[PDB]
């Protein structure tokens, strides 16, 4: 039952659980989509993105403020 | 006016790129892979 339960829960199908698998070369990949939250990266952590790809930073109806103290980069929808 | 006669001669007066290199942020190389076989094998068993 409690291994049910487990299997259930992070909802493993015979492929495996539709969140995420560990790549062999220690790659964490994911698969659908992701509500990280805060995020505080410590250590040798540089968001970039993938080869002949773009980053696309979209706030859906929200502003983007680069701060730093009193410095800002505010990109509103009109300003 | 003899005073500011001016004379002058010849003499000898004489007086682009951008790069940057990051570290490295490569994508996820080589990206194929398949869980039915071995799940074949361990359902099999
Ligand atoms: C961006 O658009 C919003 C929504 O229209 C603006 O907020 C109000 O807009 C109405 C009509 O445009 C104005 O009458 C109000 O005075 C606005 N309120 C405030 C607090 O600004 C907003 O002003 C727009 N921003 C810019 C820079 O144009
Ligand atoms: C040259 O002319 C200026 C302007 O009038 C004068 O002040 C100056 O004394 C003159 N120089 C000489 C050597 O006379």
């Amino acid at each position: 039952i409690i291994t049910l339960v487990i299997w259930a829960v992070i909802r493993i199908g015979p492929n495996g659980c539709d969140s995420m698998e560990f790549h062999e070369s220690g790659l964490l990949r994911f698969k659908q989509v992701s509500d990280m939250g805060v995020i505080h990266p410590l250590y040798k952590s540089t968001v970039g993105g993938r080869r002949n790809e773009n980053l696309v930073i979209t706030g859906n109806n929200q502003p983007i403020v680069f701060q730093q103290g009193t410095t800002k980069l505010s990109v509103e929808k009109n300003k | 006016d003899w005073c500011n006669v001016s004379l002058v001669d010849t003499s000898v007066p004489e007086p682009g790129i951008l790069e940057h290199d990051p570290f490295f942020c490569p994508p996820t190389e080589a990206t194929a892979r398949d869980f039915l076989a071995d799940a074949l094998v361990t359902l099999l068993v």
